[PDB]
C-alpha cells in the first residue's frame, strides 16, 4: 500500500490524502441535530450526493437532504430562482418544520444573497402556515466541516434564539462536532447530577436508532424548535469545542445575553473531571456517588494496564476539538503523542498541543496543522511510531508499516457499532484504554514466538 | 396502462406534475413499448439520486487509469469523495509499474486563489506531481469555481506539458454542468479520444479485442478477461479499471470494441469505427444469457469454427461447473419481485440475470440515462433539446488515412440481419422490460415510497444514500453501484455470488424479528 | 502450538485441556456477591490460593479468602478444630460480618461433618451477636464451578431467605453464574421497569470496582444480610439460567412458599425479550421507549453487519447455561454452530441446544457435553470453523489454525477492561454483534490482496 | 525503637500472638542474625498465600521438564491450575523435539472413583498419553483424595511402565502433606536423584557447569546461558528449566553444580556431591553483583587461565553494553523504599538489584522458606521437625565406587577461605539484610497492611494476590513470581528489563490522579 517517498519531501501546492473535508457536511450534520429540519445545499447537486453518501458510509444510516440542483445557467442568474422552486417541492411533498439551508462553492463564488431569496418567498407566501427557513454560509474554500457545523449553530442562534424575558434554570450545551453518542453520554451525565439542560445539535434520535419497520424522513432525535427558542432564556452555555461550538456560544451571548464557558471536548480524566467541575460551579450540584465510581474505574484500568500503556509513542491525526483532548489522554495513558495532525487550520490546535508536551517534557514530536495523511506516512518512514489513531483511511499506513490501528474520528466507514459507544466521559475513556491494550496486545500475541507466548498478559 | 403514474403524481405541485410526468412511462402491449423523457433539469427539492459533471469525469471515466496522477482543481471535498468511494480495482502493470488507486491529489483551493485564480497552485503542484512520482501523464478537473474564477485549466496544461515532458491532460467538468453525471461522460470520452487514443505504437496481435465501457468495478473486467483469455482472443484494452495510459493510448490495436456500458463510452465506440473502421457490437457480460450471447456473437463477426468451437468448449465447462448452484439460487428466489434504479445501464443489464432466478424486475429506471437507453439507438435522429445535456462541445472524426481499414465488409448486414448480432446498435431497457412494467427516470424519495408502499416489492436495487431508506421499513435494498463491497458480478464465477449474497440477503433471520413480543402480542405487560 | 492429531482419538480416561473447573470457584465467587462476607475454604491450603488466584487473574481485582489450613494431621482427627480456630482469628483480626465456608475434596472425602462443628461454636458461645458463618457442601470431583455457584445460593436460601410474613413487592432474581457488568445490567432493566428486587449474588460493586486510592477489605457492593434474609417473603423469585441459577429458587420456594421462573441468560433476542416479558407478563406493566429503542438498535445493527453473519460456521466453548443462550444468538445471527462443547456434566445442554439446531435445519454439528479444547482442536483438523468463542485457552487454538477468536466465559485473563461491560440484554448483543463482526472484518483486511483492499466495508 | 513488630502483634487472639512473634523479628547491631521460626504450620483463618504440596511437586519442580506427559492424578481443579500460569518458557529441543507446555493432562477424578478408587483410570489413561503422545517419560502426581482413597499409584506406575516400556514415575504430594510448597519440593528431588539423574551416557564435556534449581521463568534461563555460552563453560542440565528429561538423566556429566534457587533443590546439590563428587557453589544471575561474583568463583572453581580472563573479557564488554541506563535507572529510583515477600528465595536474590539502583529494602519474607534460608545453611544443625508436617522420606545416598570423583581435590579448603568461595555452602538471607530491618516468615493480609501503612513503601512486591490489595491502596507493587510477564529478569540483558519496568511503575500518571479534584479542597466550596 507504498509509493510515498521515504525520503520526505515539503509540498507547497500538491495536497495528497487530505485530512479534511469540505464545510457543508458539517453544516449537514449539525442541521440533522434538529427535529423535523430537512437540510439544503444550494449550489450544484453533485455537493448533495457526496456528503449524505458520507454520512451514511459512516453511520450505516440515512441522510437525508435537497438541492437548488444548480445548472449552467445559475451561473449567469443565481440561485434565487433555484431554491424558490426547491421550498415549494419540499413543502408540498416532504415537510420539514423547517429546511436549514447552507451553500457550496458555487452561491459562494457567485455571490448569492439567501437573506433576500428567503424574505421574497416569504413575502411572497412560499413558506406556510407556521413553518421556516433558517440558512448559514458554508463556502467550502475556507475551514472544513468542524467550520461547516460552528456555523450552521450560529445561523439557527441567529434565527431561532429568544430571550422572551423569563430565566429557565437550565444549561444550553453545544456538544460540538461529536457522534450521537456522545450527545446521549453527556445528557446521560447532566441528568445524573440532575441539571436540566438544551442541547443542541442532538443526533442522538437522528443518526442511530432502531429498525422498527416503518421509515421517517424526520427521526425523532435532535432539539425541537421551541426549545431552540428558549436557549435565549438560560443562565450558561458550555461549548464543548472551541474549533465547533464558540460561534455559537458567542452569538447566543451577544443576541440573547446567556454567557457561555469553552470547555475541551470531555475525553479523558483531566477535561472530563472539568468538564463535571463546570457543572458544579454553575448550579452548585453536588457530584454523586456514581460519577464518582466511573472515574475511579478509569483509574483502576488506567494504572492495571499501565506496562502496555508507557513509552509507546502515539501518531495521531483528525479535527482540533477531538484530537486535542485525546492527546491529553494520550499522554495521561502514560504514552507520547509523537506525531499529532489535524487538516482543519488553526493556530490553537498547535499551540495547545505544543504546550502538553513542552509541559510534559516530551520531545522530538511532530505538531502539524494543517497537515494530510501523506505527510504523517513519510514521518513513520523516517521514524516507526507505536500506535495510530486516525478515521477509516488511516488503515492504509497501519498495514504497510504494521501499526495497531484504533479508528477515531469522522469519518470511519468500515466498521459496525462505533456510533454506539462514547468517547466522551469517564465510560468513553475506558473504552479507549480498553482498545488501545487490546489492538497492542493482538500484535504482540501475533508476533511472537510459539514458545515465547503466554496465557495471561 | 397509466393507474400508478395517478398514484405518484397525485402528490405533486401541478407545475412538477406536469414536468414529471413524462419520466414515468408504464409498458403496455397496447403502447408496445414507449417514450420516456429522460435528460433535462432536475427538478429543486426533490430528493433525487443524481450527481454533477465531474462525478462522470473525473469521478467515473477518468479515475480508473492507473498510472496518471488525476489532480483536482478546486476546494478539498470534490477530491475527498473520490478517495475510495467507486471501487474499481487496479494492480500494478505486470508487478512493476504505477499504481495511483490509493490516492487523491487537489490543489485545495483556499480563498485567495477563488479571488486570483489559483493558476500558478496548479502550474506548483503540476510540477511537484510530476517530481515526486513521475507518471505516465497528469490529468488536471475542474471543479465549480474554475469556470467562474476565469482559471484557464487548458492553457496552464500545456505549458506544464513542455517544461515537465509527460502529457498534462486538462478536463473542463465544473459540477454545474449538463444535468448529471452523464454530460461528464461526454466530456471525458472526447479528451480521450483525440489526444490519447491513436497516438502509440505497439503493433496489434491476432484476436485483438477492446472492453469498451467496463471500469472493473470489484474485479469484473479480470473475471471477463478470465474467459476470454480462455479462448484465444487478445483483449488489447479494458477502457478503464485496471487500465494503463500506455494501453488506453494503443486502444486501435483491436478487431472488435465491445461496449459494456452504452450511456459512458459509445461516443468512442462511434468515433473508433469513423477513423479506423473497429466496428462496434453492444456486449453484455452480466447475467448467463447475456454472456452467452456476447460469446456467441462476437463469434460470429470474427470468422472462425476454430475459435467457434473453442468458444462452444468452454461456454458449456464454464456454465456446467456454475450449474447446481444455479439450479439452487433459482429454488430459494422464484416468485420474488424486484424493482431496480442505477444510473446509465446497471438497471438493465441486471434484468437477465434476474429472470435466471425467477425474480420479476416489476419496475426499473435511470438517475441519468438518455432516451436510446430505453427505447433504442434508433430514437437519436428524433430528439427534443432545449435540455441541457451534451450542450457540451461535439466533436469530429475523420478517417485516419493510415490506421483506416474496415474490417469486417458487407457480411456486416449478414450480422445485423441474420441471428441479430448486434453490430453498433442497442435497444434499451424497455424493449426487455415485460409488459406493466413501470420506468422512471430520476426518481426521487417520494417515488420510491409509493413504489414501496402501493406495490410492495421483495428487493429493491438502488444504491447508498438510498439502501438504507429500504432496509428500515423492512425491505431489501441490495446496491448493484458497489456491489455491497462483493465483487465480481460479472462473468460465470460473478454469477455464483450475486446469487448467494441474495438468497443469504432474503433468507437473513433478524428481518423477521422485527416487531417485539409486547407490542404485536402482550399490549399490557 | 503442536502435538495434537488431525486423527481423532476418542479418550475414555485422559482429559486433556479441560472446559471446567472444579467447585469451589463459584462458591467462592457467589460469597463475594454477599456484603462483608469472607469466603473460606474448609480443607486444603493451596486450593484456596489456586481459586483466589484466578479472580484475581481474570477481573485484575483482589478475591480474598481464609484457609483451614489442613494438614496430614486434619486426615486423621477432622478437619473441625482448624475450622474453629479460624472462626476465631477471622473474627478478631478481619471481622466479616458473615463468614461464607465452602469445602473441597480434601474435607468431603474426609467427610467432615461442617453443621455439628457450626452449632458447637456458638452453643459454646464462639460466633459473635451479629456474626454468622453459613456454608455449602462444594465436592469438587462433581460438577463445576457453575455447581458450586450452584451449590453457593441454595446454602444462602438454607441459612438466611425467611418468611417473617412482613412481604414486601419485591420480586426476587438470582443472575447465574454471570459476571458484575451483567448483574449491572439485569439490575438496570429493572430499573428501566420500576420493579422493586432483590438480586442475590450480587459481585457488582466488588469483583470490578473504582480505586479509590484506599484499600478496604469489604468493598461496597454485594447483597445485603437484611436483603437476603427478606427474600423469603417476596412476590416471586426470577432464576436467570438452569445449571446456576434454579436449586436456590426451588429450595427458596420451598421452605417460604415463593413462586420461581426459571428463564434462559438473556444473552441476545429470544433470552432478553422473555426475560422482559417475564417481568412484564408478571407485574402488569408495560416495556418502556428506552428498551424499544435499545431493541432496535440490535435488529438494525444484526440487520446491517448481515452481509457477513450469514453462513460462518462457529466453534463455541464455555458454560452451559450461557453456551444455551450464546448458540441460539449466533443461531439469530445466521451463523452456524458447528462444534458446541461444554466441560460442565448435565443432559439438558444436549437436549435443548439440540432441539435449537433441529428448528432451524442445521445440520453438521458436534455438539457435546462433558468434551474439552482437545476435542474441538482435532474437529477443527478435520473441517474448519470461521469463528471461535472460548475463555482465554482457545487463543491457542485460534493462533494455531487462524480462526477469529472473541474471549468469553470464565476466565478471560489477558485483557483489561472485559469484565466493565456486558453480554446479556440488548447493549451486550450490540457488543457482541460488534466484536464478532470486527474480528471477521479484521482478518479479511488482513489477509486479502493489496487489490483487494477495500475502504468502505 | 521500632514497635513495627509489637504493632504487628497487638491485635491477635493471644494464643495467636504467641506463635506469631516468632516469626517477626528485627535484625539489629546487638543481634546481627537474630533467630526466625520457619516451616511453621499455618494458622487457620489468617490471609496466608501458602500454597500445598502438589503446587511444588507437581506445578513448580516437575512441571517444567517439556518432555514428559505429567497426568496429574485427582479432580480437575488441581490439573487445571497449573495450566500456563507457572511462567517456565520451553522451546523443543533442536526443532524436531517433543514439547508438551500448552497442555494440561489429568485422569480426572470422578464421584465412583472415590468410593471404588480412580487407580483403574489412571491405568487406562497412562496408555492414552504414551499412544496418542509417545512420551520420554510419563510422571504421575497425587492430590488430596488420592492419599486417603488407597489408589496406589506407585505400584500401577511401576507395572504400566514396564508394559509401555517408558520411564513412568510416580509423585506422592498430596496436597495435605507438608506445610507449604516446600514438601513438594523435597518429594520431587529424591525421584529424580535415585531414579532419573544418572541414568544416561553422555559423553561428558569441556567445562560441564549445570544450572540447579532454575525453572526458565520468562526465558531466565536463556539469558543465563547466553553470557556462559560465550565465556566457554558448556552448561549440561539446567535442573528443570527448558530440560528434556533427557539431559536431567544426564545431570551427573558436570564438574560444578551452579544453584540458583537454594530452597528447591539443595536436596540434589547435597545427593550429588555425596554420589559422585560433584561440589556446588550457591550462584546468583539475579543482579550485576550477584552475577559478576558468581562468574569470577566459577573461574575460581575451573582454575584455568584462558577461562578466567575469558570471564573478565565478556563482563566488562557486557557492563559496557548496558551500563547507560543502569545509572539511568539509578537517577530515577534511589531514594525509594521497598518491602519482599515472595516465595523462598526471590526475596533474597533481588535484594541486590533493587540496591544496585538505590532503592532500599525494609521489610522482607518468604512465604514457605526455612532457617538455612533466612539464616544460613550452617543452624541445619540448630533445625528440628515437625510444624503439624513431617513425615516426608528422608532419601540417603551411597559414593558410587565406580563413579564417584574428586573434581576439586581439597583446594576446595584453600578456596572455603579464599575469598571465601560459596561452595558447599549458603549463607542466608539476613545477613545481606541491613540494621533495624524485619524479616517476617509466613506473612498474613494483616501484617502487609500494618507494615504498608506504618512504613508507607514506595513499591512492595509480592504476587497476584497481593499485587491488588498493595495497588488499590495507591501504591506500586511489581511481581516477582510472574515478572508481571516480561522477562528475564535474570541477566545482563535481564537487568534492564527489571530496571524499566520498574521505573516506567513509579513514573505511572494515574498513581497521581487518583483523588477527584472535588473531593480535594473544591467540593464543600
Ligand atoms: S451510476 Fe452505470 S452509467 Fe455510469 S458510477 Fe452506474 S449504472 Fe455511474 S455502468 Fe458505470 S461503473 Fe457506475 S454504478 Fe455506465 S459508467 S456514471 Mo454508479
Ligand atoms: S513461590 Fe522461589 S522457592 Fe520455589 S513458583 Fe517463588 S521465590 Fe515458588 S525460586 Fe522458584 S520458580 Fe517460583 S517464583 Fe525456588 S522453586 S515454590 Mo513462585
Ligand atoms: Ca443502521
Ligand atoms: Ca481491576
Amino acid at each position: 500500500l507504498d509509493a510515498t517517498p521515504k525520503e520526505i519531501v515539503e509540498r507547497k501546492a500538491l495536497r495528497i490524502n487530505p485530512a479534511k473535508t469540505c464545510q457543508p457536511v458539517g453544516a449537514m450534520y449539525a442541521a440533522l441535530g434538529i427535529h423535523n429540519c430537512l437540510p439544503h445545499s444550494h449550489g450544484s447537486q453533485g455537493c448533495c450526493s457526496y456528503h449524505r453518501t458520507v454520512l451514511s458510509r459512516h453511520f450505516k444510516e440515512p441522510a437525508m437532504a435537497s438541492t437548488s440542483s444548480f445548472t449552467e445557467g445559475a451561473s449567469v442568474f443565481g440561485g434565487g430562482s433555484n431554491i424558490k422552486t426547491a421550498v415549494k417541492n419540499i413543502f408540498s411533498l416532504y415537510n420539514p418544520d423547517i429546511i436549514a439551508v447552507h451553500t457550496t462553492c458555487l452561491s459562494e463564488t457567485l455571490g448569492d444573497d439567501l437573506p433576500t431569496y428567503i424574505s421574497q418567498m416569504e413575502d411572497a407566501g412560499s413558506i406556510p402556515e407556521g413553518k421556516l427557513v433558517i440558512h448559514t454560509n458554508t463556502p467550502s474554500y475556507v475551514g472544513s466541516h468542524v467550520t461547516g457545523f460552528a456555523n450552521m449553530v450560529q445561523g439557527i442562534v441567529n434565527y431561532l434564539s429568544e430571550n422572551t424575558g423569563a430565566k429557565n434554570g437550565k444549561i444550553n450545551v453545544i456538544p460540538g462536532f461529536v457522534g450521537p453518542a456522545d450527545m446521549r453520554e453527556i445528557k446521560r451525565l447532566f441528568e445524573a447530577m440532575d441539571i436540566p439542560y438544551i442541547m443542541f445539535p442532538d443526533t442522538s434520535g437522528v443518526l442511530d436508532g432502531p429498525t422498527t419497520g416503518e421509515y421517517k424522513m424526520y427521526p425523532e432525535g435532535g432539539t425541537k424548535i421551541e426549545d431552540l427558542k428558549d436557549t435565549g432564556n438560560s443562565d450558561l452555555t458550555l461549548s464543548l469545542g472551541s474549533y465547533a461550538s464558540d460561534l455559537g456560544a458567542k452569538t447566543l451571548e451577544k443576541k440573547c445575553k446567556v454567557p457561555f464557558k469553552t470547555l475541551r471536548t470531555p475525553i479523558g480524566v483531566s477535561a472530563t473531571d472539568e468538564f463535571i467541575m463546570a457543572l458544579s460551579e454553575a448550579t452548585g450540584k453536588e457530584v454523586p456517588a456514581s460519577i464518582e465510581e466511573e472515574r475511579g474505574q478509569l483509574i483502576d484500568l488506567m494504572i492495571d494496564a499501565q506496562q502496555y500503556l508507557q513509552g509507546k509513542k502515539v501518531a495521531l491525526l483528525g479535527d482540533p476539538d477531538e484530537i486535542i483532548a485525546l492527546s491529553k489522554f494520550i499522554i495521561e495513558l502514560g504514552a507520547i503523542p509523537k506525531y499529532v495532525v489535524t487538516g482543519t487550520p488553526g493556530m490553537k490546535f498547535q499551540k495547545e498541543i505544543d504546550a502538553m508536551l513542552a509541559e510534559a517534557g516530551i520531545e522530538g514530536s511532530k505538531v502539524k496543522v494543517e497537515g494530510d495523511f501523506f505527510d504523517v506516512h513519510q514521518w513513520i518512514k523516517n521514524e516507526g511510531v507505536d500506535l495510530l489513531i486516525s478515521n477509516t483511511y488511516g488503515k492504509f499506513i497501519a498495514r504497510e508499516e504494521n501499526i495497531p490501528f484504533v479508528r477515531f474520528g469522522f469519518p470511519i466507514m468500515d466498521r459496525y457499532g462505533h456510533y454506539y459507544n462514547p468517547k466522551v466521559g469517564y465510560k468513553g475513556a475506558i473504552r479507549l484504554v480498553e482498545e488501545i491494550t487490546n489492538v497492542i496486545l493482538d500484535k504482540i500475541e501475533r508476533e511472537c514466538t510459539e514458545e515465547d507466548f503466554e496465557v495471561v498478559r | 396502462s397509466e393507474n400508478l403514474k395517478d398514484e405518484i403524481l397525485e402528490k405533486y405541485i401541478p407545475k412538477t406534475k406536469k414536468t414529471r410526468s413524462g419520466h414515468i412511462v408504464i409498458k403496455t402491449e397496447e403502447t408496445p413499448n414507449p417514450e420516456i423523457v429522460a435528460n433535462t433539469r432536475t427538478v429543486p427539492g426533490i430528493i433525487t439520486a443524481r450527481g454533477c459533471a465531474y462525478a462522470g469525469c473525473k469521478g467515473v471515466v477518468m479515475g480508473p487509469i492507473k498510472d496518471m496522477v488525476h489532480i483536482t482543481h478546486g476546494p478539498i471535498g470534490c477530491s475527498f469523495y473520490t478517495w475510495g468511494g467507486r471501487r474499481f480495482k487496479s494492480k500494478p502493470e505486470n508487478g512493476t509499474g504505477l499504481n495511483f488507486n490509493e490516492y487523491v491529489f487537489s490543489t485545495d483551493m483556499q480563498e485567495s486563489d477563488i479571488v486570483f485564480g489559483g493558476v500558478n497552485k496548479l502550474k506548483d503542484a503540476i510540477h511537484e506531481a510530476y517530481e515526486m512520482f513521475h507518471p505516465a501523464a497528469i490529468g488536471v478537473y475542474a471543479t465549480c469555481p474554475v469556470g467562474l474564477i476565469g482559471d484557464d485549466i487548458l492553457a496552464v496544461a500545456a505549458t506544464a506539458s513542455k517544461e515537465i515532458g509527460i502529457p498534462v491532460h486538462a478536463f473542463s467538468c465544473e459540477g454545474y454542468k449538463g444535468v448529471s453525471q452523464s454530460a461528464g461522460h461526454h466530456i471525458a470520452n472526447n479528451t480521450v479520444m483525440t489526444d490519447i487514443i491513436g497516438k502509440g505504437n505497439k503493433e496489434q496481435k491476432k484476436y485483438s479485442i477492446n472492453v469498451l465501457g467496463e471500469y472493473n468495478i470489484g474485479g469484473d473486467a479480470w473475471e471477463m478477461d478470465r474467459v476470454l483469455e480462455k479462448i484465444g482472443y487478445h483483449v488489447n484494452a479494458t477502457l478503464t479499471g485496471d487500465a494503463t495510459y500506455e494501453k488506453v493510448q494503443n486502444a486501435d490495436k483491436a478487431d472488435l470494441n465491445l461496449v459494456q456500458c452504452h450511456r459512458s463510452i459509445n461516443y468512442i465506440a462511434e468515433m473508433m469505427e469513423t477513423k479506423y473502421g473497429i466496428p462496434w457490437i453492444k456486449c453484455n457480460f452480466i447475467g448467463v444469457d447475456g454472456i452467452v450471447e456476447t460469446l456467441r456473437d462476437m463469434a460470429k463477426c470474427f470468422d472462425d469454427p476454430e475459435l467457434t468451437k473453442r468458444t462452444e468448449e468452454v461456454i458449456a465447462e464454464e456454465i456446467a461447473a456454475i450449474q447446481d448452484d444455479l439450479d439452487y439460487f433459482k429454488e430459494k428466489l422464484q416468485g420474488k419481485t424486484a424493482c431496480l434504479y442505477v444510473g446509465g445501464s446497471r438497471s438493465h443489464t441486471y434484468m437477465n440475470m434476474l429472470k435466471s432466478f425467477g425474480v420479476d424486475s416489476l419496475v426499473a429506471g435511470f438517475e441519468f440515462a438518455h432516451r436510446d437507453d430505453y427505447e433504442g439507438r434508433e430514437v437519436i435522429p428524433t430528439i427534443k433539446i432545449d435540455a441541457d445535456s451534451k450542450n457540451i462541445p461535439e466533436i469530429t472524426v475523420t478517417p485516419d488515412e493510415q490506421k483506416y481499414r474496415v474490417v469486417i465488409p458487407e457480411d456486416k448486414v449478414e450480422e445485423l440481419k441474420k441471428a441479430g448480432v448486434p453490430l453498433s446498435s442497442y435497444g434499451g431497457m424497455m424493449k426487455e422490460m415485460h409488459d406493466g412494467t413501470i420506468l422512471i427516470d430520476d426518481m426521487n424519495h417520494h417515488d420510491m415510497e409509493v413504489v414501496l408502499e402501493k406495490l410492495k416489492p421483495d428487493m429493491f436495487f438502488a444504491g447508498i444514500k438510498e439502501k438504507f431508506v429500504i432496509q428500515k421499513g423492512g425491505v431489501l435494498s441490495k446496491q448493484l453501484h458497489s456491489y455491497d463491497y462483493n465483487g465480481p458480478y460479472a462473468g460465470f464465477r460473478g454469477v455464483v455470488n450475486f446469487g448467494h449474497e441474495l438468497v443469504n440477503g432474503i433468507y437473513t433471520p433478524a428481518w423477521k424479528m422485527i416487531t417485539p413480543p409486547w407490542k404485536k402480542a402482550s399490549s399490557e405487560s
